Order: structure tokens, then sequence, then C-alpha cells
């Protein structure tokens, strides 16, 4: 009821981003969207004075037959000034965490006048025919990262009874999202999410304790061929960058001499006594592995076949805070990119879940297509940031 | 008098920190003078421009060349930012075939849009004085001038106002606005669409626009924008391809620009050779002779240009198709269109700037433009026809390390067809012979040597001169590739080696990257495998080929 001065950072202007094309679906669901929020104030036409613009583009969210409207707010986001909670770190420990969609209470919540002019975003038009409608918006908007800075007293208000009820329930806010976290039972925690809906009303299964860090597995067999030796060899002399004494000599030492590549080879008991140390090594943890707030989160994804992905998030090389691998199979069978963005979706969220803050991806994919393609499938309130890399990782059958 | 809706205003401001410009006149002849002082007399008759006092410190140069030109360079410098007029142009490929267009002028409104007015004090501008014996003339505007920043975006914005009731009131027409005309198209019967002209006329006297009842002078076919609309279909405007005996530079550029523009609407145009002659020249009066390859070309461009080719207009009831077909030397053509054999648009897709590259991902990569093009264009994507068998394509999608994909499409048989020509296996060849391969080469002297070892006791090592690491190690894969049978396994600690072929391509920069293409192409299997160097591995012989 009260606006917030809000402004930029110092000696940077506001956003100018080119609005990318979009189907006449989209279009279409953007006018009717943008007309209704027209008709209840939540945005506001502008003039040619305004040089700004953001992104936007329309989605169908997860069990609906309604568009959605997205706004790519990340250059408005990293040049909007820094607003100032410690990451709950008993997030990722609780049982089961259930993500929930609070934007629409941003809405209630006017922005700062001098501000708005930097929400300008604009509908396109099919072909260049007409100039394209232009907002701005008059309340908080959803994906702005000022919104829930903004709107976080007002959240503790609303959500001091029930914290105050369940001390056990662990309350987190990313962006537009609200993560609850707890330990009961699916059904008493999906009664407890219609408890928190109708609470917050008058005003996605998620469990954490299902996900681990992966190890090095090296394989068990009770015959090794030359070829079988050779991967061996490299994956553990991969993983001799991780772990100190990986030691290989008494493995090559079988493969002395220039045999065919499925001749069976013993082992020898050196080699055997070599694999078993090797095999200790690769069960303790990684050695001195930290995690720096200052620094960014690189996320890693590989793809490994028939629906297979695999990932990890570091921060610096060989330093793995998570690993983990996706191989959910969910109408995209026969669709890689859906496949990748889903992935990339699910990544970004478990980063949110652990550190607060969403990752820098690596995606195996050409910019072209992913840039044609990803907002076909994509599901999030927010985005990350993304770079395309095009030369074959060597590792992608060791994290397989 | 009938009462003048007043048009809302547009607050503008000056870039941040900066302040309005202050030039210096430029003195004039006395007949120029004369002629500036009853233009702008007039001008102030009609109410364009106002006198203005000396409090005024501000001042922008005035010409005449009769006709006043103010020269706003320093001003719209100094002017904020305005949103573009225009992202970009229409293409005439995504109009609406209209049974009757009507073209209305409305450039008497340019000079009837007012300008702010804590603005316009930063328009002023000084007519000299004969002999400059008297203060000069201090004018200021009142109106978007022509020539200033903001007037083209302001103008359009206005106009957009004025149009959207009725617009809206009016769905079953169609008007779009370029600079100081308006267009209006309509199915309806001719005497229904001339009355709703009138309406329109109606509609903009309502604000004081005048359009002329004066029967205008635009009239089909339709110039605009090196292009030709008519009623039932649109072209390029006459592509003539000069005769000349030696070629320049800015002839060449000329040229393909020619081809590049014709090549939207006309299938099959190349400009590879053309475009290669001018690379690294940078000297637009050189004369390069002509490659036969690029008389070639051009001959099969004065082929294609010889007769015209139209296109048709967009129909949103029929579906929408794009084919594709191969040209060589990383050259693509592709027709848009919904009837056969009626385009409603054609265009080339030449491969990026690569080391190594294959059809599959160039193939790729024209389906992603044409499928942007097309949403810009139509607001949708079209169907494919693409020359690649579905297999192929399946095989490929599912082996690839790189996610990829392409829309809805069909397999078309029409040569040259996009084909997978080497397969990597999975796994090691029982009963085939395994290849230890090695190379290396020292740094100073460029002396290097390659070769391998095999389970059989074959062996073989060859000394090069001039080469590097990189190059032995491929040239070691090659020679285990020249001496062995249909099946091979290769064992190699390069990961430059196994870096290039994984990325499996068909063709490559590198003559011996190509020599080994050519080699898998003839073989049946073919494992690669990859080992550490220098870890005692037996059979990887380093020290056989560092000797
Ligand atoms: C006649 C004209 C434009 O046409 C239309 C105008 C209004 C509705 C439908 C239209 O097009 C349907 C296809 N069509 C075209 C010609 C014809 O005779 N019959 C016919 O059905 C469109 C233009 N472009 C490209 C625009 O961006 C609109 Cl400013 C023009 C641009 C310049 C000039 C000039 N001089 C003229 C333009």
């Amino acid at each position: 009821i009260e606006t917030v001065p809000v402004k930029l950072k110092p000696g940077m202007d506001g956003p100018k981003v080119k609005q990318w094309p979009l189907t006449e679906e989209k279009i279409k669901a953007l006018v009717e969207i943008c007309t209704e929020m027209e008709k209840e104030g939540k945005i506001s036409k502008i003039g040619p004075e305004n040089p700004y613009n953001t992104p936007v583009f329309a989605i169908k969210k997860k069990d609906s037959t309604k568009w959605r409207k997205l706004v790519d707010f990340r250059e408005l986001n990293k040049r909007t000034q820094d607003f100032w909670i410690p990451h709950p770190a008993g997030l990722k420990k609780k049982k089961s965490v259930t993500v929930l969609d609070v934007g629409d209470a941003y809405f209630s919540v006017p922005l700062d006048e001098d501000f708005r002019k930097y929400t300008a975003f604009t509908i396109p038009s099919i072909n260049n025919e007409t100039p394209g409608i232009r907002y701005q918006y008059n309340v908080l908007p959803q994906g702005w990262k000022g919104s829930p800075a903004i709107f976080q007293s007002s959240m503790t208000k609303i959500l001091e009874p029930f914290k105050k009820q369940n001390p056990d329930i662990v309350i987190y806010q990313y962006m537009d999202d609200l993560y609850v976290g707890s330990d009961l039972e699916i059904g008493q925690h999906r009664t407890k999410i219609e408890e928190l809906r109708q609470h917050l009303l008058r005003w996605y299964e998620l469990h954490p304790d299902k996900w681990t860090v992966q190890p090095i597995v090296l394989p068990e067999k009770d015959s090794w061929t030359v070829n079988d030796i050779q991967k061996l060899v490299g994956k553990l002399n991969w993983a001799s960058q991780i772990y100190p004494g990986i030691k290989v000599r008494q493995l090559s030492k079988l493969l002395r001499g220039t045999k065919a590549l499925t001749e069976v080879i013993p082992l020898t008991e050196e080699a055997e006594l070599e694999l078993a140390e090797n095999r200790e090594i690769l069960k303790e943890p990684v050695h001195g592995v930290y995690y720096d707030p200052s620094k960014d989160l690189i996320a890693e994804i590989q793809k490994q076949g028939q629906g297979q992905w695999t990932y990890q998030i570091y921060q610096e090389p060989f330093k793995n805070l998570k690993t983990g691998k996706y191989a959910r199979m969910r109408g995209a069978h026969t669709n890689d990119v859906k496949q990748l963005t889903e992935a990339v979706q699910k990544i970004t969220t478990e980063s949110i879940v652990i550190w607060g803050k969403t990752p820098k991806f690596k995606l195996p994919i050409q910019k072209e297509t992913w840039e044609t393609w990803w907002t076909e499938y994509w599901q999030a309130t927010w985005i990350p940031e993304w770079e395309f890399v095009n030369t074959p990782p060597l590792v992608k059958l060791w994290y397989q | 008098m009938v009462p003048i809706s007043p048009i809302e205003t547009v607050p503008v401001k000056l870039k941040p920190g900066m302040d309005g410009p202050k030039v210096k006149q430029w003195p004039l002849t006395e007949e120029k003078i004369k002629a500036l002082v009853e233009i702008c007399t007039e001008m102030e008759k009609e109410g364009k421009i106002s006198k203005i006092g000396p409090e005024n410190p501000y001042n922008t140069p005035v010409f005449a060349i009769w006709r006043k030109l103010v020269d706003f360079r320093e001003l719209n410098k100094r002017t904020q930012d305005f949103w573009e007029v225009q992202l970009g142009i229409p293409h005439p490929a995504g109009l609406k075939k209209k049974k009757s267009v009507t073209v209305l002028d409305v450039g008497d409104a340019y000079f009837s849009v007012p300008l702010d007015e804590d603005f316009r004090k930063y328009t002023a501008f000084t007519i000299p004085s004969i002999n400059n014996e008297t203060p000069g003339i201090r004018y200021q505007y009142n109106v978007l001038p022509q020539g200033w920043k903001g007037s083209p975006a302001i103008f359009q914005s206005s106009m957009t106002k004025i149009l959207e009731p009725f617009a809206a009131q009016n769905p079953d027409i169609v008007i779009y606005q370029y600079m100081d005309d308006l267009y209006v198209g309509s199915d309806l019967e001719i005497g229904q669409h001339r009355t709703k002209i009138e309406e329109l006329r109606q509609h903009l006297l309502r604000w004081g626009l005048t359009t002329p009842d004066k029967k205008h002078q635009k009239e089909p076919p339709f110039l605009w924008m090196g292009y030709e609309l008519h009623p039932d279909k649109w072209t390029v405007q006459p592509i003539v391809l000069p005769e000349k005996d030696s070629w320049t530079v800015n002839d060449i550029q000329k040229l393909v620009g020619k081809l590049n523009w014709a090549s939207q609407i006309y299938p099959g145009i190349k400009v590879r050779q053309l475009s290669k002659l001018l690379r690294g020249t940078k000297a637009l009066t050189e004369v390069i002779p002509l490659t036969e390859e690029a008389e070639l070309e051009l001959a099969e461009n004065r082929e294609i240009l010889k007769e015209p080719v139209h296109g048709v207009y967009y129909d949103p009831s029929k579906d929408l198709i794009a084919e594709i077909q191969k040209q060589g030397q990383g050259q693509w053509t592709y027709q848009i269109y919904q009837e056969p054999f009626k385009n409603l648009k054609t265009g080339k897709y030449a491969r990026m700037r690569g080391a190594h590259t294959n059809d599959v991902k160039q193939l790729t990569e024209a389906v992603q433009k044409i499928t942007t093009e097309s949403i810009v264009i139509w607001g949708k994507t079209p169907k494919f026809k693409l020359p690649i068998q579905k297999e192929t394509w399946e095989t490929w999608w599912t082996e690839y390390w790189q996610a990829t994909w392409i829309p809805e499409w069909e397999f078309v048989n029409t040569p040259p067809l996009v084909k997978l020509w080497y397969q990597l296996e999975k796994e090691p060849i029982v009963g085939a012979e395994t290849f230890y391969v090695d190379g290396a080469a020292n740094r100073e002297t460029k002396l290097g040597k390659a070769g391998y070892v095999t389970n059989k006791g074959r062996q073989k090592v060859v000394p090069l001169t001039n080469t590097t690491n990189q190059k032995t190690e491929l040239q070691a894969i090659y020679l285990a590739l020249q001496d062995s049978g249909l099946e091979v396994n290769i064992v190699t600690d390069s990961q430059y080696a196994l870096g290039i072929i994984q990325a499996q391509p068909d063709k490559s920069e590198s003559e011996l990257v190509n020599q080994i293409i050519e080699q898998l192409i003839k073989k049946e299997k073919v494992y690669l495998a990859w080992v550490p160097a220098h870890k005692g591995i037996g059979g990887n012989e380093q020290v056989d080929k560092l000797v």
C-alpha cells in the first residue's frame, strides 16, 4: 500500500533486450493475459519515450490448459541493485519439500513510480506489421528479484501463524516459489499443503532425502579383456585428478605387449591389490570440498543416451559439490531438447534447494538449436544462465 | 468551427547530464535569407513554429536549398533514446491477399503532431539578418520537426493511438501505417470499401488531420523497398546481371548484393565462389580475376535469372511447407510454399566457419534458420521436406553426443541425399586386428614419426618433416587405416584425434582429416579406443616414434 524506493546499480542504464519472435498462439495468449492485467491495473501501456525492454513469452505449467506469461528478467535482475537471510541449510536435509507458486501475491503491492519504466516489455507482432504492444508494470512483477525482497515483510506477517504453529516445518522463498519441507507422510504432507494454501488464500512432490552424492564405481569382473583393462586404467587415471593416491602402474603392467583387444588377461595379485586399494580410495569423500557463496555454481550435463543424463555441480574443477543422474521419462522419449530442458529445470531446482541460487549451465547442444526450442518446454518461473560446449568431452562414459 | 480533438504530447527529455544544442548559425546569402524569411513567415502563420525572445540560449543551424532544412545532428546526439519505430520491415510473403487496397496520404498530419512544450526550447534556430545589421529572427518548433531524432517514433505512436478505435470497431478491415502513408485493405465489396475509406477520412478529420481528396499517386504495382507488390502476387524489382569484361571489387559486391537479394524468390541462387573472391580484400577499387568456379556459378545465376518469377501471398487456411535441397560446398537452398509449384518465398543457407563439419549438422542448422524466419514472417513453424531418410536421422540423433531436434518433417527423395558416411563401433571387434598407433614430433626441428604395432606382429614407422604432434597422431591413425582389413581396432592416446573423430565430420579443412574420412568410408567396422599416454600401457609404444 506504500511504495519502497528502488533504483539501479551505479553507472548502469535500464535493460534494452531484443524481443525474440513468437508464434501466433503465444502472441494471442499474451494479448488476452495482458488485456486482463491492464483491466486490473497491474500493467499500463507506455509511449515511445520508453526505450527499455525485457523479453516475454508464454508457457503452460504442469497439469493446466491455461496459458501463462513468462518474463525473462535476467538482464534487469543483474542490473537491479542488490537487496538485503542466511540460506536454510536444513531444507535439503528434510524428508520432503513442496514447491508452491505465490506469484499472485506480488500483484497486490504497487511498484515504485520512477522504477516502473525499467519493467517495460513488448508483445510482438507477426511479420513486423505493427510496432508491438508495449506495457510497463505498476505492481511487483513476477520474476524480478526485487519482488520477494520487497514482499519479504508481508510474507513474514502472513506466514507467522503457520510458522508458530509448526516449528518442525522449514519454509524457504526463492523468486515466485515457496519451498515447504517436512518429515510427514505423503498424505499428511498433502493435507498440510492444502492447509497452508488455504491459509495463504484468505490473506510438486519433491524428496531430497532420496537424493545423495554419487561415488566413482569400478567394474567387478571374473575375467578382464585387454579393452576392459584399458578402460579401467583410463577411468582410474581420470579419477586420480580427484583422488590423490590412485595408482595404476600394476594394472598398466598387464597391458604390456601388443595383444588383441578382445583377449582375456588374468589379473596378477599385485593388480588385484592395486584395484582393491583404488576401490577403498574411491569409497572416501573428496578432500577439501567446500562451498563459496561468493563464487558461481557451474553445472555440466552429459547426454548418456536412452533418456539418461548425467550432471555435476561444482565451483572448482574436480571439486564436485553435487552429482546426479536424471533418467526420468515424461513424454519426451523422442525429443532430446525437451529432455535437456526438463533436466536443466530439475537441476536448477535442486541447486535452489541446496544453495539458494541458480547455477551456470554448460549445455551439450548447439546454440542455435537450444535458443530456437528451449522456450517450448520451459515451465519454471525463473531462468538460469547457460553456455554451449561444442567439443565432445572424453569424460562422458566415465560418468556412465 | 468544429472542435478539434487535441493530440496527446509525448514527454521528451535529453540524455542524462547533457545540455541542449548551441551551434553557430551558418552565414547565408541575401536571397537565401529572404527565402527563409518567407517560408518561416508562412510556417509561423500556420503554427508550426513561434518567435522567441533572446532568453533562449540554444540554437540550431538552418539552411535552404526554396526549401528550409534544419540540421538537427547535434540535438539528435543530445536527445534521449526512443523505442524503435520499427524493429524490422515486413516481408511481402507474409501479407494476406485483399480484394481492395487503398493508399491514404497523411503527410499533412506529420506537421500536426504537437511537440512537448518543455522540449520546444531545444529546437531554437536563428535566421541571419540582411548584412547582419539587426538581430536574426529567433524561432522554435511547436510540432515534430522533420530530421529530429524522435519524430518518426512519436508520429507513428500518435497515429497508432488515433487509429486504435477505428481498427477495433472495424475488424473486417486491415490498416497499416508506413511513414506518412496509410494502407487500408479489405475483402468487402468495392462500394463498402470506399465507404469505410471515407469513414476513416472522417475519423482522421476528427483530429483535424486532412487526407487529400485527390486520387493518390501510388497504384499497382506497388514499388517498395526493392519489391513489386501486385494484387495477387509479389516479386523483387528486376535483377539485371551486368555483362563485364573485367570485374572489380565493387562489381562483385553489387553482384552478390543482387544475388543475395534475388535469392529470396529465385530458387537455386549460389553465392559461394563470388563471395569467396572477396575474402580478405578490404580494397574497394581492386580488380580480382574470376575463377572458373565463379564463372560456372555466374552462368547458372544468369540461367536462373533469365525470366521473372513471382511469389504468392500467404493463405492462413493452408498448411505451411518448407523443402530443402543440398547444393554442395556447404550451400543449401530451400523453398517455402503452401501449394505445389507456387512458392511463398525461397532462400539459401551457407555453412558456418568451421574446421570440421558434416551434412547432417548443416541441414539441422538450416532447419533452425528456416524455422526462425517462418515464425517471424507467418507466426508458425512449417512442415519440412528434407533429403534424408528417417532411419538416417534416427541413427544420427540417437547416437550423437549432443542433444538435437528438428520439428515435424518428412523424407523427400531429391538427391543428393544427406547420409551418414561412417559409424564407429561401440564395442571391440572380435577377430579384427588391433593396431596400437602413436606419433610424435620435435618442437624445434619439426621432425616427427608416425606408426603402429599390431597384435599379429605387423609394424610400421614413417618419418615426417615439417609436422606437429597432432599431425603425427592423425597420421598414425591414417596409416593404421591404410594397412588394415575391412574390420580393424585402433588404439590411440591422442585426445585430439578422438576429439575430432567423435565429432563425426565428413569434410574438413585438413587434407589429412579428409583422408582419414575417406579411409573410414571404405571400412566395414572400426572400433576406436583411447588410452592414457606415458602410463606404461604396452603396445602403445611412445619410444618407437620418439627415436
Ligand atoms: C499495398 C501495400 C501493402 O498491402 C496491404 C495493405 C493493407 C492490407 C493488406 C495489404 O497487402 C495484402 C496483399 N496485397 C498487396 C498488394 C495488392 O495490391 N493486393 C494485396 O492483396 C503492404 C505494404 N507493407 C509491406 C506494409 O508493411 C504495410 Cl505499410 C506496403 C508497403 C508499401 C507500399 C507502397 N508504396 C504499399 C504496401
